[PDB]
This record gives C-alpha cells, sequence and structure tokens, in this order.
C-alpha cells in the first residue's frame, strides 16, 4: 500500500438547465394545446 | 491571490402574440 501509495496518485461547478427548459417547453405547448381545447366551443 | 435569458425573451415575444390572439378569438 505505501508503494502503491508512491507510484500511484488516482485523482478525478457550471450552469445547464436543458432539461428543464424542455419541460418548459412542453408545458408550454400543452398550455396552447389546452387553450385550442378551449378554442372549439 | 445568457442565451437562454435571450431564447426566454423570444418565448414571451410568441406569448405576448398569442395572448392576444386568444383575445380575438376568445368571446
Amino acid at each position: 500500500e505505501e508503494l502503491e501509495t508512491l507510484w500511484l496518485t488516482g485523482i478525478c461547478s457550471s450552469q445547464l438547465d436543458i432539461d428543464n427548459m424542455a419541460g418548459v417547453f412542453y408545458m408550454l405547448a400543452a398550455a396552447m394545446a389546452l387553450s385550442l381545447i378551449t378554442f372549439i366551443w | 491571490k445568457s442565451t437562454l435569458w435571450l431564447l426566454v425573451g423570444l418565448s414571451v415575444h410568441v406569448v405576448a402574440v398569442m395572448l392576444y390572439l386568444l383575445d380575438r378569438f376568445s368571446p
């Protein structure tokens, strides 16, 4: 374990919301779809 | 010792147009 410690070292924060914004666009498309449902009466 | 906000702005540009469309459509 000491020699593996000496000779090995096993190494290895930002904004992204493309899934949340994809849900945003899907829910607003569903909202205008519900408006289109209410349009036919 | 950003671009997604511009996408949201284009989205609300769509929103205002479709709200005026529902204003004209719905009695």
